[PDB]
RNA sequence: UGAUUCAUAAUAACUUUUCGAAUCGCAUGGCCUUGUGCUGGCGAUGGUUCAUUCAAAUUUCUGCCCUAUCAACUUUCGAUGGUAGGAUAGUGGCCUACCAUGGUUUCAACGGGUAACGGGGAAUAAGGGUUCGAUUCCGGAGAGGGAGCCUGAGAAACGGCU
RNA sequence: UAUCUGGUUGAUCCUGCCAGUAGUCAUAUGCUUGUCUCAAAGAUUAAGCCAUGCAUGUCUAAGUAUAAGCAAUUUAUACAGUGAAACUGCGAAUGGCUCAUUAAAUCAGUUAUCGUUUAUUUGAUAGUUCCUUUACUACAUGGAUAUCUGUGGUAAUUCUAG
C-alpha cells in the first residue's frame, strides 16, 4: 500500500525466529540486507532470544554500539541487520565465533565455531554474467557479487569466500555425489549426497538427495546448497548433522538419554 | 531459624554488557519475603561484588512463602553498571537519582505550543507587548 | 487593509486569491514542495493601503532623529575565507587566523572572548584528506588493473588447456 | 494487537437436562468424591471423553503403522503417569474404557483422604482449600489437582501452618492469650 | 538460458553533454632534490549503470452467495482482433488513425439483488454437512462526497495541496 | 463422546409439522455478583455529525553555527567549546482506524517481468572532461537566501512585505 511497508507484526514474523506469540505487538522487521526477509535472521533475535547475551532490545542495541559484534568481517550497528544462512557472527568480547547454520527442525542453530574456521564463508552461486568493461562477475544467493571468478564457476555452484578480503579461495562444482545442505521448506536443515537432477524446462530443477541414513528426499535446486564431497563437508555442522530423525526415534532418544 | 538460603541459577557471564547475569533463586524457611537490599547484600558477600554493582529485579514469591525466584546481575564495576543499566533500576537501587520532570500530557501540550509558534519567542513577546496598548 | 500583502508583478489595485508554490514570495511552505492558494494584494497602489514600503535611496536635507543620523552596524560578518578576503582587500598571500570581529562578553565578574567558525581554506587537514582520496582513487584503480591482468592470464591458461584437450582426433 | 489469548469452554453440559437416573448417578458420584457441583463431573467427563475420542481415532488407523503407534503410546504413558490407568493395562483399547470414577479417585481431593490425613472427604477438601497440604513442598489448594502417583507418596501436610506442626494457628493463639490474661 | 533482436563488445554519429569528490570528524606518517617541497592513514557522504534487498505494477492457471418474475448482451460514445503510431517505468484498445467483423452465452453470458470487503479462520460437531467470518494475521479498498494534481524512490496521500 | 420426548385420536398406526431439548470468542437484555488468572468491548443504526486536547517529526567525534545565548577557560590573530533559529538532508506513502464500495472484481494458492520501476540495502566499479600541442583558474570559484535584527500591515489565520 502506497509504498514500502516498514513494520513486521509478531504473528506475521517468520516462524524460525522462534519468537513468543505474546510479549509485544511486533517483531523486528529485518531491514534491507544481503538476505531475504523470511530466510534471514536479525541481530536482535540472535543476541536476545537465542544467545540471551542481551535481556532486551535496548541491551542488544548497546552491545551493537559497543561494536564487539561483527557479522562477516564488517562491524554492523543495526539491530535488524539480516544475518542469514552461512553468515559468520563474531563477538570479539567472549571470542564466541558463530556461523549461522540451520537445525534439523529448521530454526537457526547457534553453532559455536572455532576462530580458524570462522574466517571464510561458504556461499552459493546465483548468477554468472559480465558487467561493464566486459568483466565477468559471479553473484551469490548469500549476498555478495565477486568480480573475476574462475571461468568454470557456473550457476548453483558453491564458493569459499575469504571474507576478510572478499575474494575466492576455492569452489565446489554442483554434481552427482557431492555433499549438499538444504535450505527450503520440509527438508530445510538436512544434509545429503545428490543422486539425480531432474532437468525440467523452466519449472524448477528437482534434486533426489540421500542422507547418511540412506533416507531419500527431494528438493528444488534453489533450495539446495553444495557443502562439500561425501565425508568431507567444508563447514562444521551442528549436532545431528542434517540427519533429521523420525518422531518415534526422536522420542526414544529423549527417553533413553536420562542422565541426571 | 532460616538463614536466607540464596542460590544463583543460570549464570551467564557477559563480557559484552560487562556483567554476570543470572536467575536469583532464594529461600525463606519460616521467614516470609526476602527483601531486595538483603538479597543484594547476600550477592555481594557471595561474589565479592558490592551492592553498588549488584542489580536485581523481578521475583514474585512462589506460593505459600518458602521460595522466591528473581533475576539478578552483578556488573564488572559500579561505573559499568551505571552506564548500562536502565535508569529506573538505578533509582530503585538508590545509586542514581529520580529524574524530576513534567507530566507527559503537559509536555505534549508544550511541544504543540512550540510548534504553533515560529522563530524565536522573544519577537512574539515584543509584539504582544506592543499590542498591549491597542 | 484586512492584511494581504502587495505582491510584485501581479497588477490591479485589488485583493486576489492566488496559488503560490515554493520559490516565490507570499508562502512559507510547511511541506518540502507544497503549493497553496493564498490571497494576495495586487502590485498597484490604491486607497485601501495602510502602508507603502519605501526605500529611502538618495538623501535630502533634514535628517530625522535617528533614521539618517545614527548607524546600526552589521550583526554578522564574512563567514567564508573568500568572503573575508573580499571584505578586506588582501589576496591569497596574506595568510590566516585574524580578520574577524572577536567579541568580549561578561557573565558578571569573568570577562571573555568570542570568535566565529569561519569556512573554506587551504586547511592542512583538508589537504591531507584530499591527498588520501587521491591515493585511494589511484591505488584502487591499480589493484583493479592487476586483477584484470591476472584474470586475462588465467583465461589464456584455460584456452591453452582446451587446445591441448582438443588436439587428438 | 498482540495475539488472541486462546481458551476453551472446556467443560460441557449433557445433551438432555433431566435424565433422572443419570442425575441420580451424578449425585452419587458427587457424594463419593465430595464435589461442589455437577460442573466438576461434567469437566471430568469431557476430559475422559476427549481421551476416548483420541483412542477411537487411533484405532481407526492400523496399530503397527506410525502415528497410531507413537501418539497412542504417548497418551497411554501420560495416563499411567496420572495414575488412572493401571500397570496391567497399557494397550490403548484399555484406555478406551477408563470411566469418570477412576479419574475422580486420582484427585488431590481424595488422595488426601485415601492416605488418611483428613478424615471424611469434605474435611480433606476444606483442609486443601485452607492453605494446608503441599504435594511437593509447594502448597496445593486446588481440590481437582490430579495427583501424579509418582508424587503421591510425597503428599504431606504443609511445611508451614499447623497439622504439619510449624505454628499452632490463630484460635490457639487467642486461647493462649486468654490463659495468660487469666 | 528451455528459449531472444539476451548478456555484452565494437563501428557511426548526435547530446539544449548526465556523471567525472573546489565535502565534514579524527589522527598528524614517509623521503629529503632542506623547499615548507612532494608525498601517504582512519573514515563520512555523494555519484554511474550492473547486483541484491526491501519492494512495484502487471500477469498465467483454477476456484465465489441468491435470482430466468434477468436470454440475449457487447458493438453510435472500444466491443473483439489486426496494422501502425501515441503514451507509459514498461506489457497491452491503455489512447489515436486506418481496416476487418468479431467477442461472450443454457458448461447460465448479460442484467438484478445482497441487511457481500476476500481469505486465514469461527460456531456446530459420528460420516457428509450447515451457517457465520465488521473484528488481533495476510491481502484489498476509503479518509464527508466525487474530481484533479504538487513534492517525492514510492501518494493520485487527505493528521499535503486545488 | 451417531440419543429423541408432548401435541389431531373415542382408541390405532402413519404423512406431517408445531413445541420442547443442547450449543454458539452470537448480540441484546433481566435479575443477581465475594476472590485468583485471562480478558473482548460505537462493527450491526448513520462510511452520520463533531467543541477541546493530543496522535510525526528529527542532529551525531563527523552539514552550517561570532544566538550581541549558555557558559568559560590556559589551540583560534580565517575557524575549533556548546548551540536557539533557520536553509540542506531524510521522515512524514509506515503505523493506526474503518468495511462504504466491490461478485471473476477483490481474494486464495499457483505461475510469469525474455514486460518493467525500485530511495533504501549490501556487493560493485569510471587515467580519454582537453580538441592542434611556444606563455593556460588553483594550496580552494561565485553571488544569493534564511536565522537574526530592523522598517510594518491586519478584525483575524501554524499570514509574512521592506
Ligand atoms: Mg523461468
Ligand atoms: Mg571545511
Ligand atoms: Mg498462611
Ligand atoms: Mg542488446
Ligand atoms: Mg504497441
Ligand atoms: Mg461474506
Ligand atoms: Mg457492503
Ligand atoms: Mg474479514
Ligand atoms: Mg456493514
Ligand atoms: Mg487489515
Ligand atoms: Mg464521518
Ligand atoms: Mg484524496
Ligand atoms: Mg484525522
Ligand atoms: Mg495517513
Ligand atoms: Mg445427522
Ligand atoms: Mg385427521
Ligand atoms: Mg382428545
Ligand atoms: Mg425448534
Ligand atoms: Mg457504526
Ligand atoms: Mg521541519
Ligand atoms: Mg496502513
Amino acid at each position: 500500500a502506497r509504498g514500502p511497508k516498514k513494520h513486521l507484526k509478531r504473528l506475521a514474523a517468520p516462524h524460525h525466529w522462534m519468537l513468543d506469540k505474546l510479549s509485544g505487538c511486533y517483531a523486528p522487521r529485518p531491514s534491507a540486507g544481503p538476505h531475504k526477509l523470511r530466510e534471514s535472521l536479525p541481530l536482535i533475535v540472535f543476541l536476545r532470544n537465542r544467545l540471551k547475551y542481551a535481556l532486551n532490545g535496548r541491551e542488544v542495541k548497546a552491545i551493537l554500539m559497543q561494536r564487539h559484534v561483527k557479522v562477516d568481517g564488517k562491524v554492523r550497528t543495526d539491530t535488524t541487520f539480516p544475518a542469514g544462512f552461512m553468515d559468520v557472527i563474531t563477538l570479539e568480547a567472549t571470542n564466541e565465533n558463530f556461523r549461522l547454520v540451520y537445525d534439523v527442525k529448521g530454526r537457526f542453530a547457534v553453532h559455536r565455531i572455532t576462530d580458524e574456521e570462522a574466517s571464510y564463508k561458504l556461499a552459493k552461486v546465483k548468477k554468472v554474467q559480465l558487467g561493464k568493461k566486459g568483466i565477468p562477475y559471479v553473484v551469490t544467493h548469500d549476498g555478495r557479487t565477486i568480480r573475476y571468478p574462475d571461468p568454470n564457476i557456473k550457476v548453483n555452484d558453491t564458493v569459499k569466500v575469504d571474507l576478510a578480503t572478499g575474494t575466492i579461495t576455492d569452489f565446489i562444482k554442483f554434481d552427482t555425489g557431492k555433499l549438499v545442505y538444504v535450505t527450503g521448506g520440509r527438508n530445510l536443515g538436512r544434509v545429503g549426497t545428490i543422486v539425480h537432477r531432474e532437468r525440467h524446462e523452466g519449472g524448477f530443477d528437482l534434486v533426489h538427495i540421500k542422507d547418511s541414513l540412506e533416507n531419500t528426499f527431494v528438493t528444488r535446486l534453489n533450495n539446495v546448497f553444495v557443502i562439500g564431497e561425501p565425508g568431507r563437508p567444508w563447514i562444521s555442522l551442528p549436532k545431528g548433522k542434517g540427519i533429521k530423525l523420525t518422531i518415534s526415534e526422536e522420542r526414544d532418544r529423549r527417553r533413553a538419554q536420562h542422565g541426571l | 531459624s532460616d538463614a536466607i538460603t540464596i542460590r544463583t541459577r543460570k549464570v551467564i557471564s557477559n563480557p559484552l554488557l560487562a556483567r554476570k547475569q543470572f536467575v536469583v533463586d532464594v529461600l525463606h524457611p519460616n521467614r516470609a519475603n526476602v527483601s531486595k537490599d538483603e538479597l543484594r547484600e547476600k550477592l555481594a558477600e557471595a561474589y565479592k561484588a558490592e551492592k553498588d554493582a549488584v542489580s536485581v529485579f523481578g521475583f514474585r514469591t512462589q506460593y505459600g512463602g518458602g521460595k522466591s525466584t528473581g533475576f539478578g546481575l552483578v556488573y564488572n564495576s559500579v561505573a559499568d553498571a551505571k552506564k548500562f543499566e536502565p535508569a529506573y533500576r538505578l533509582v530503585r537501587y538508590g545509586l542514581a537519582e529520580k529524574v524530576e520532570k513534567a507530566s507527559r500530557q503537559q509536555r505534549k501540550q508544550r511541544k504543540n505550543r512550540g510548534k504553533k509558534i515560529f522563530g524565536t519567542g522573544k519577537s512574539i513577546a515584543k509584539k504582544a507587548a506592543r499590542r498591549n496598548a491597542d | 487593509k484586512q492584511g494581504f500583502p502587495m505582491k510584485q508583478g501581479v497588477l490591479l489595485p485589488t485583493r486576489v486569491k492566488l496559488l503560490l508554490a515554493k520559490g516565490h514570495s507570499c508562502y512559507r511552505p510547511r511541506r518540502n514542495g507544497e503549493r497553496k492558494r493564498k490571497s494576495v494584494r495586487g502590485a498597484i497602489v490604491g486607497p485601501d493601503l495602510a502602508v507603502l514600503a519605501l526605500i529611502i535611496t538618495k538623501k535630502g536635507e533634514q535628517e530625522i532623529e535617528g533614521i539618517t543620523n545614527d548607524t546600526v552596524p552589521k550583526r554578522l560578518g564574512p563567514k567564508r575565507a573568500n568572503n573575508i578576503r573580499k571584505f578586506f582587500g588582501l589576496t591569497k598571500e596574506d595568510d590566516v587566523r585574524d580578520y574577524v570581529i572577536r567579541r568580549e562578553v561578561t557573565k558578571g565578574d569573568k570577562s571573555y572572548t568570542k570568535a566565529p567558525k569561519i569556512q573554506r581554506l587551504v586547511t592542512p587537514q583538508r589537504l591531507q584528506r584530499k591527498r588520501q582520496q587521491k591515493s585511494l582513487k589511484i591505488k584502487n584503480a591499480q589493484a583493479q588493473r592487476e586483477a584484470a591482468a591476472e584474470y586475462a592470464q588465467l583465461l589464456a591458461k584455460r584456452l591453452s588447456e582446451r587446445k591441448a584437450e582438443k588436439a587428438e582426433v | 494487537p498482540r495475539a488472541p489469548r486462546t481458551y476453551s469452554k472446556t467443560y460441557s453440559t449433557p445433551k438432555r437436562p433431566y435424565e433422572s437416573a443419570r442425575l441420580d448417578a451424578e449425585l452419587k458420584l458427587a457424594g463419593e468424591y465430595g464435589l461442589k457441583n455437577k460442573r466438576e463431573i461434567y469437566r471430568i467427563s469431557f476430559q475422559l471423553s476427549k481421551i476416548r475420542r483420541a483412542a477411537r481415532d487411533l484405532l481407526t488407523r492400523d496399530e503397527k503403522d506410525p502415528k497410531r503407534l507413537f501418539e497412542g503410546n504417548a497418551l497411554i504413558r501420560r495416563l499411567v503417569r496420572i495414575g488412572v490407568l493401571s500397570e496391567d493395562k497399557k494397550k490403548l483399547d484399555y484406555v478406551l474404557a477408563l470411566k469418570v470414577e477412576d479419574f475422580l479417585e486420582r484427585r488431590l481431593q481424595t488422595q488426601v483422604y485415601k492416605l488418611g490425613l483428613a478424615k471424611s472427604v469434605h474435611h480433606a477438601r476444606v483442609l486443601i482449600s485452607q492453605r494446608h497440604i503441599a504435594v511437593g513442598k509447594q502448597i496445593v489448594n486446588i481440590p481437582s489437582f490430579m495427583v501424579r502417583l509418582e508424587s503421591e507418596k510425597h503428599i504431606d501436610f504443609a511445611r508451614t501452618s499447623p497439622f504439619g506442626g510449624a505454628r499452632p494457628g490463630r484460635v490457639a493463639r487467642k486461647r493462649a492469650a486468654a490463659a495468660g490474661g487469666e
